[PDB]
């Protein structure tokens, strides 16, 4: 007998980017200066996701 | 067995072409370079922190 | 005017070269990856408002 069966394999997912200064802070300008004291956390995060 | 000379010559010519294509600075070893680069950027971030 | 520069100190300790990180997109791309020579490709640099 001849039988045709199926196999389902994932290949990829959804690509995502985030803006740190809009997620953490928003439109504020005191938050931006207070967040500058933590080094490059957001350059690091943008590299990881990219 | 009847075409041994042509096969030996094709083998030798392909070996010389592998050598000449590696000499001419074409980057086909970008994966080991990527390994080196990722380790160095990790340590630069840790020291800059 | 208040700008950001990336200054280059040489072996003897003197400033030999600099880029202005506000002149072009290319000077910003130079300052963000911290080099003077960039390879080919696409690179994210900053965000716009
Ligand atoms: C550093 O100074 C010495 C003596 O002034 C000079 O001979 C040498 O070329 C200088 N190095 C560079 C990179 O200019």
């Amino acid at each position: 007998s001849i039988s045709i069966t199926t196999e389902v394999m994932p290949v990829s997912m959804a690509k995502t980017s985030v803006d740190c200064n809009m997620y953490i802070c928003g439109d504020s300008t005191e938050c931006a200066n207070l967040l500058l004291q933590y080094g490059s956390f957001c350059t690091q995060l943008n590299r990881a996701l990219s | 067995y009847e075409n041994q000379k042509q096969i030996a010559n094709q083998f030798n010519k392909a070996i010389s072409q592998i050598q000449e294509s590696l000499t001419t600075t074409s980057t086909a070893l970008g994966k080991l370079q990527d390994v080196v680069n990722q380790n160095a950027q990790a340590l630069n971030t840790l020291v800059k922190q | 005017k208040p700008t950001t520069f990336m200054l280059k100190y040489d072996e003897n300790g003197t400033i030999t070269d600099a880029v202005d990180c506000s002149q072009n997109p290319l000077a910003e791309l130079k300052c963000s990856v911290k080099s003077f020579e960039i390879d080919k490709g696409i690179y994210q640099t900053s965000n716009f408002r």
